[PDB]
């Protein structure tokens, strides 16, 4: 036994760290932890985004139907005043509708040659559960969301995000909300190749249909380049020619894969969604 | 009309339904006192569940050596399947290939091997041709081979299996052995059995024949995977018990005029009774010779 | 190099080896069934077989009596050899003894064998038994044998 | 899963029967190769300078004294040819050698102690399995049809022959018996040390 | 050797002369080993739903002794009180409330209730009471050591209960979670009438032979036969 | 260490700055002792600096909890969920002001080795080099020592 | 020669855990048909052998009582007779050993 | 000393919901202060890892080493405990999940050397630990095939990035 306190106390804190790592506690909501004031957190949410949210509308956006039901059950069993809480169902509908039409107008203006099926798939990806939940989590939406289950279910989180967009639409109008859609949803396709967002099968079939609409001749596949054809690691470049004029060329480990890639390259060029296309313009309208 | 793939689905669905129906007959757990009367572990009592537990479950209570070697069971002195639920309290004994008198075990292996051949041949032929399984003749194991009576399509009357075609049958059979499929058994009334084999006239005749022998009109059905067949006696638990399996030859049985019945023949040995390559060849030759049921 | 060396090296040398075998052989004749290390029982088995052959010469034979006198330390066994063991095997030309490996003994895990004189009163040893003829493999071979008879007859 | 040998599962009745059955076929398989010249033999060419005919596998019976008319003694070794047959022929191209190769087999051995693959090779040839198989380098005019029996009269008195075999194994021996023996910082590769002789 | 005789037989064979111990202090028991006068439940009692006078008289004699120690005691109130004690005791099993359970049950009952379920999960609920419980018997012990007088009251309870026992791994081994089932139980309650703090606590249950066999267990069981040494031969 | 520590690539949170700039710091929690020499700087910071900082950063919510403590601390929480605890023990007001502003400007990403000092999602405008980028094509795509009209 | 350096645990595990050092799995184990206990194919069953030895020891103890001394080996054959058995015509003129037990099923009178 | 292994059997799991697949039972057993070296015991513990309870008992029965009998008794005790106290249905339906040896508390004894030097000899003890899991033995991972090797190699080539550039 060595006399002293500082070393023993420091080692106690060390042991507590291991006790945490060995058994990581079950994650809980931020609202339950210390240093939480809902009203202050709601106000910072708007100012942080440089938006003049209506506090009454913004608070309703975070109220999910599931939360209202769970609160009532808790109150009833623990018998104890009428609750008039309005859910975010109405706001999320307005936000979802505006987001779908706002994103459609944005994409149609940028990519006039994109087919409606392509535009819809991009709007589905941008408003998809994956993209929206990622954006909502990184904007503190989940921390302010009122839900029965934590972590907020993807579906509930997506509904709350569009409800917030609905509150912004009523508060600041369509023009302001559109810049919010552009800054947080349109940016999500940065770096992504078209077919990563819009999933297609048989690109060659789609290419033939699009060329017919344009009256162009059916594409002919030819071997532009070839290397190590009789090896486990071969390389093939396949070029598509219309009237003996190259429209696209694609690489592949097999001739079939290269031919399919060439079709995808042709579709990207036709729809004006090439890798080296003009970047999205974020300059403040002027 | 139902196609091959569709016919199997209908048979399995009716087989599955009756299997569920028999289970529902006893809604609650009921305990039967099964007493082991074997030479080893004498006096053991199994308090198994009625209509759910099987002889194999009793073997699992004793040891793994009982599970591996128990080809058949003697429930109240009657040959019983390892996976066949025990209906009531009784006495149980386990049979192996190396017993002093494995006559019942040898018959079960021969029947199960014949049934395995029915599955291979039924699915081997092209869709265009129609294969009809007449029956599996009961041939003593001392005959040299097991056989199945099949009526091939009229268009194949001239066609005769070649040496390469026979090897193809064995590869399919071995594929069945590799799958290691349990032999499921259902004892159903003749009415239920007739519905499953309505398409085949030969099976309906056989089903009525066996049903008449029994006073309760109950027919034993067996299934390998998706293949359902009618059998006269118990079968081995799994197809993986077979190690050496060959389809020796196919012989046409007179009179050809009414119908051309082709006797597909084969010979097999279990893992426990493996034969040497040289000895296996001698057994293979005599299997090719035609077998006459007596 | 021990090419063609039929005999084992045991005990403290040649003379000790013979005495060790003699003691085992004397015990076998009296008890008719003994258990000892496998190598020693195997080494002694040859002497056990040959001792019966000398007993068949008869007690009147001088050379046979000298052999029994040396190899049987307990003299009451000598009458048993000539008058009991030898007549027992009068019909057999050999194979007087059977030797079977038994589980390794607990102390030193030595490989162990049991050797007995065939025909003793003692309870029979659990001899290994070949599979029944009625087995599936034997029945297939029995059918094959029957067919080869018909073919040979034709 | 466990191991098995040929007669493990045979009954007392079927061990003698199977032993006879496999012995009778062997005797009948060796008697069916006793007339190679009426079984569609390969072309028989005349000997030419530079030709290399096949050899044979023999068993070493022992040694005997032999005397010559000049009064000298000579010790000879008796080599007996037992069930020697040609097993395989390989042409120059496929053999990866300048000369074609003829595979020859030696003493007949039990089929119960041979690998399945080897058992399948002899089944096609129609001969009982052999104990040893050796390769002889031959010219294209010395090719013999696989299955042809080879006899001791393949060699004639007055001829010289190289004889190859494995030497008597002496086990791990010391330098004195192995090599007859009673500083660069390392032992050279190939240094004569104790080892298996 | 477990038995004390074998221990003292081993101790005399070891020369370990253990002297006995005398002290003013002794073990203080709050309950008794068993029932003072076993109450045989009349056969056919479940079927329905001078000797009687003699048996009833014994209860009248005993109830007087109970009144002597506690004057404010009504046998009419006990069935309702006993029902509450029975339900509370079993509820303690659901949450392993042993310290509370000790107040509701005696030291004789406690081991039986909790020992087997030490590493199991018990879910039990009292659905309903089919017929009112009534005090079938009342007995009282004679003066015992330390001047301890005990009173035992047997209450017949016919109730609808639900029981589901899970094993150590959360897997159901007995019963059904929600299905109500009918149970007829005779429950003896004991109280140390001498102790100034004794209270009526569950003591034991009476199981008549005619009682129907209990619910079958889910899993199959193997009862092993005689394990014989090599010399011993098996005999049917 | 580089080999003994983790690493990551240069990144941003939600492409911050592409459409608009969002301050990643959202919450600051201060623990300050009413009595305690080590909290003297933190107490002075709360009196004269916290209010002006709060107005400058409306997006950040600041919780000041005055309680007995030996080591005053500031816990900074970011939008990406990162939590960064710092000690202001015995620090002057200027030092605390510097640390707090430093937390305000950080993104919340792990302060670990960054492999490259640049990140782009579109490295090439003209097509990434491949072995055929600078190889001429040949008539009928014939290979070396290949014969047309085989 | 003394070791030049301490061998590391890494090196020692490679030596100690090499397949050559590991216990080989046995494939010749089987179940005895008579008693159901385990045995090796080439070795007598331990359970069955002990059963024979136990009875053999009792018979030898009985032989000792009849001989009643050393160097008294009989010059005639011996026959063991269990309770309820009488000397056979073949088993006549032979030393009789009486066992106070029923003849074991495995022990068959010849 | 440490005796955590004994306490593992005391863990109680919450009742499983009907949807959840039946959780296999786990039985922990050990024997402390065996008079044997852990080094020698390790080979026996290693041998039965992953075997079925019956296969492990068979192998140990015919093992000459002294540790085999000791481990066999522990295994038989664990098998009996599983069915009796841990609600295991079939005694044969168990396999060796974990089998290890551990250093026991050893005794130091005064020993001697041939030249009169004074030595300390340790009398070695060890612990044997076993964990049995309900169910059949998990099948041994098969050998890596040629197809698997090719897929891995091609995957490595495809993961290559242009190093040290934009
Ligand atoms: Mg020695
Ligand atoms: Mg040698
Ligand atoms: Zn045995």
């Amino acid at each position: 036994v060595k006399k002293g306190f500082r070393a023993a106390f420091r080692f106690q804190k060390e042991l507590e760290r291991q006790r945490l790592l060995r058994c990581p506690p079950p994650p809980v909501r931020r609202s339950e932890k210390p240093n939480w004031d809902y009203h202050a957190e709601i106000q910072a949410f708007g100012h942080r985004l440089q938006e003049n949210f209506s506090l009454d509308l913004l608070k309703t956006a975070f109220v999910n139907s599931c939360y209202i039901k769970s609160e009532e059950a808790k109150r009833q069993q623990l018998g104890i005043v009428l609750l008039n809480l309005k859910s975010n169902q109405e706001l999320s509908e307005q936000g979802t509708s505006f987001s779908q039409t706002c994103l459609t107008q944005f994409l149609e203006d940028e990519y006039p040659d994109m087919p409606t099926e392509g535009i819809k798939n991009l709007v589905d990806f941008l408003t998809g559960e994956e993209v929206v939940c990622h954006v909502a989590r990184n904007l503190a939406v989940e921390q302010l969301t009122l839900s029965e289950e934590f972590p907020v279910p993807p579906a509930v989180l997506q509904q709350t995000f569009f409800a917030v967009i609905g509150a912004l639409l009523q508060s600041s109008g369509p023009e302001r909300t559109a810049l919010f859609i552009r800054d947080f949803l349109i940016t999500q396709m940065t770096g992504k190749e078209l077919f990563e967002m819009w999933k297609i099968i048989n690109p060659m079939g789609l290419l033939v249909e699009e060329l017919k609409k344009r009256n162009v001749s059916a594409p002919e596949s030819r071997l532009t380049r070839q290397s190590g054809g009789t090896t486990a690691l071969p390389l093939y470049f396949v070029g598509l020619y219309c009237d003996k004029k190259l429209i696209a060329e694609g690489p592949g480990e097999t001739v079939l894969v290269a031919e399919e890639e060439a079709a995808r390259v042709a579709l990207r060029k036709l729809y004006g969604f090439t890798e080296n296309r003009r970047p999205w313009n974020y300059s403040k309208p002027k | 009309q139902l196609s091959p793939t569709e016919l199997t689905e209908m048979r399995n669905d009716l087989f599955n339904k009756e299997k569920a129906r028999q289970l529902s007959l006893t809604p609650r757990t009921e305990k039967i006192e099964v007493k082991h009367v074997g030479k080893t572990d004498p006096g053991t009592v199994f308090v198994m569940n009625k209509n759910i537990s099987t002889p194999y479950s009793c073997a699992m209570h004793l040891s793994e050596w009982y599970c591996r070697k128990s080809i058949l069971a003697l429930v109240d002195g009657q040959p019983w399947d390892m996976y066949k639920p025990l209906t009531k309290s009784c006495e149980i004994k386990f049979l192996t290939f190396k017993d002093c008198d494995p006559g019942e075990v040898n018959k079960a292996y021969w029947r199960s091997c014949a049934m395995m051949m029915g599955c291979v041949i039924e699915r081997a032929f092209k869709d265009e041709y129609m294969v009809n399984l007449v029956r599996a003749p009961e041939v003593p194991v001392i005959s040299g081979a097991f056989c199945y009576d099949v009526v091939l399509d009229s268009k194949l009357d001239e066609w005769m299996p070649t040496k390469e075609n026979l090897r193809s049958f064995t590869k399919d059979a071995h594929a069945l052995i590799y799958k290691d499929l349990p032999f499921e058994t259902l004892e159903v009334e003749a009415k239920v059995a007739l519905e499953i084999f309505q398409h085949s006239k030969y099976k309906v005749d056989f089903i009525e024949e066996k049903a008449s022998q029994n006073p309760e009109r109950i027919v034993k059905l067996h299934r390998i995977g998706d293949f359902i067949d009618v059998s006269e006696g118990p079968l081995i638990p799994r197809t993986s018990i077979c190690f050496q399996y060959e389809v020796s030859a196919v012989h046409n049985l007179q009179p050809t005029q009414p119908s051309l019945i082709r006797r597909f023949q084969g010979v097999s040995l279990p893992v426990h009774l493996r034969a040497h390559f040289t000895i296996w060849d001698k057994l293979l030759e005599r299997s090719r010779k035609m077998v006459t049921e007596d | 190099i021990s090419h063609g060396r039929v005999f084992r090296r045991m005990g403290l040398g040649p003379e000790s080896r013979i005495h060790l075998l003699r003691n085992l052989l004397t015990g076998l004749v009296r008890h008719e069934r003994i258990e000892a290390p496998w190598a020693r029982v195997d080494e002694m088995r040859g002497y056990a077989e040959k001792l019966i052959d000398y007993g068949k010469l008869g007690d009147t034979n001088e050379r046979a009596m000298r052999m029994a006198d040396f190899w049987l330390t307990e003299k009451d066994l000598i009458p048993k050899l000539f008058q009991v063991l030898a007549p027992r095997y009068k019909d057999q030309t050999g194979g007087y003894t059977r030797m079977l490996q038994i589980p390794n003994r607990s102390l030193d895990r030595a490989k162990m064998a049991v050797i007995e004189y065939k025909g003793n009163c003692l309870p029979p040893l659990p001899l290994p038994r070949r599979d029944s003829h009625l087995t599936l493999l034997n029945q297939l071979l029995q059918g094959l044998r029957q067919d080869l008879r018909q073919s040979q007859e034709a | 899963k466990s191991g098995t040998w040929w007669d493990e599962h045979l009954s007392e009745e079927n061990v003698p029967f199977i032993k006879q059955l496999v012995s009778d076929e062997d005797k009948a398989q060796l008697a069916s190769k006793l007339c190679p010249l009426k079984d569609e033999p390969w072309p028989i060419h005349p000997w030419e300078p530079g030709s290399f005919r096949v050899g044979l596998i023999a068993l070493k019976l022992g040694m005997m004294p032999l005397w010559t008319k000049d009064g000298q003694k000579h010790v000879v070794t008796l080599l007996q040819v037992q069930d020697c047959h040609v097993l395989k022929y390989t042409s120059k191209e496929n053999c990866n050698g300048k000369m074609a190769t003829l595979s020859v087999g030696g003493k007949t051995v039990s089929r119960f102690r041979k690998a399945t693959s080897i058992l399948e090779f002899y089944r096609e040839l129609g001969l009982p399995p052999k104990q040893t198989v050796k390769i002889f380098n031959i010219t294209d005019n010395a090719a013999i049809k696989p299955g042809t029996p080879l006899y001791a009269a393949h060699f004639r008195p007055g001829q010289y022959v190289d004889v190859t075999a494995k030497t008597i194994g002496k086990g791990f021996q010391g330098v004195m018996k192995r090599w007859g023996f009673k500083d660069i910082g390392r032992v050279w590769p190939g240094t004569k040390m104790p080892g298996k002789m | 050797f477990k038995t004390e005789k074998e221990f003292m037989q081993h101790a005399r064979k070891a020369g370990l002369v253990i002297p006995p111990e005398k002290s003013d202090r002794s073990i203080h028991l709050a309950c008794t080993a068993g029932i003072f006068d076993a109450y045989v439940p009349p056969e056919g009692d479940a079927r329905i739903s001078t000797e009687r006078m003699k048996k009833t008289m014994a209860s009248q004699v005993s109830i007087r002794r109970i009144k002597d120690y506690d004057a404010n005691f009504k046998i009419k109130d006990f069935p309702e009180k006993a029902k509450d004690i029975f339900i509370e005791a079993h509820l303690c099993l659901n949450n392993s409330d042993h310290d509370r359970l000790h107040t509701l049950v005696t030291e004789h009952c406690f081991p039986d209730m909790t020992w087997d379920i030490k590493y199991k999960t018990v879910r039990w609920s009292f659905v309903e009471s089919l017929e009112p419980s009534h005090v079938v018997q009342v007995r009282c012990s004679s003066m015992m050591n330390q001047g301890n007088v005990y009173g035992q009251i047997t209450v017949r309870m016919h109730t609808r209960q639900t029981l589901a026992i899970y094993d150590r791994f959360g897997r159901l081994m007995y019963g059904q979670e929600d299905v109500p089932k009918d149970v007829l139980e005779y429950v003896v309650f004991e109280k140390q009438l001498t102790n100034p703090y004794g209270s009526w606590r569950m003591h034991t249950k009476i199981v008549p032979p005619w009682a129907p066999p209990k619910q079958p267990i889910l899993k199959t069981v193997m009862i092993p036969g005689p394990q014989l040494k090599p010399e011993e031969e098996y005999e049917e | 260490t580089a080999r003994g520590t983790p690493s990551r690539f240069l990144a941003s949170v939600l492409h911050n700055g592409l459409g608009r700039y969002v301050q990643q710091l959202q919450r600051l929690s201060f623990s300050v002792s009413r009595d305690g020499a080590s909290s003297r700087g933190a107490r002075e910071f709360v009196e004269r600096e916290v209010i002006d900082f709060a107005r400058r950063n409306p997006g950040v919510v600041i919780y000041v909890n005055s309680r007995p403590c030996c080591v005053p601390r500031v816990v900074a929480e970011y939008l990406n969920g990162a939590v960064r605890e710092e000690s202001i023990h015995c620090k002057s007001v200027e030092e605390i002001s510097t640390l707090v502003q430093k937390l305000a400007d950080q993104s919340g990403l792990d302060v670990i080795r960054i492999r490259k000092p640049f990140h782009t999602d579109n490295p090439s405008i003209q097509g990434q080099w491949h072995p055929f980028t600078n190889k001429p094509t040949t008539f009928r795509g014939l290979r070396p020592r290949e014969v047309q009209d085989p | 020669a003394a070791p030049k350096n301490r061998r590391t645990i890494e090196v020692n595990r490679c030596r100690r855990r090499n397949p050559q050092k590991l216990i080989k799995v046995k494939n010749n184990i089987d179940v005895c048909p008579e008693c159901g206990h385990l045995k090796q194919k080439h070795v007598l069953c331990a359970y069955c052998y002990e059963k024979v030895c136990k009875e053999t020891a009792e018979i030898r103890r009985q032989i000792g009582k009849q001989e009643g001394g050393p160097f008294k080996a009989p010059t005639i054959e011996t026959v063991v007779l269990y309770t309820g058995e009488t000397p056979s015509e073949q088993d006549q003129g032979k030393r009789i050993i009486e066992r106070d037990r029923k003849r074991p099923s495995w022990f068959t009178q010849n | 000393i440490s005796r955590k292994w004994e306490k593992k059997n005391k863990i109680v799991y919450p009742p499983q919901l009907p949807g959840e697949p039946r959780r296999p039972a786990e039985i922990y057993h050990c024997r402390r202060q065996i008079k044997y070296s852990k080094d020698k015991m390790w080979y026996l513990a290693k041998l039965i890892r992953g075997m079925s309870i019956d296969q492990a008992l068979a192998q140990l029965e015919f093992n000459d080493k002294k540790g085999a009998k000791i481990i066999k008794e522990v295994l038989l005790e664990a098998q009996d405990m599983a069915v009796r106290d841990h609600n295991v249905e079939f005694r044969s339906n168990l396999y060796i999940a974990e089998s290890t040896s551990g250093r026991g508390q050893c005794l130091k004894r005064i020993r001697y050397h041939g030249r009169g030097r004074f030595g300390i000899m340790e009398k070695v003890y060890c612990h044997y630990f076993v964990k049995l899991v309900e169910g059949p033995p998990p099948p041994p991972e098969p050998p890596k095939t040629a197809v698997a090797h090719a897929k891995e190699y091609i995957q490595q080539l495809r993961s290559r990035t242009i190093v040290h550039t934009l």
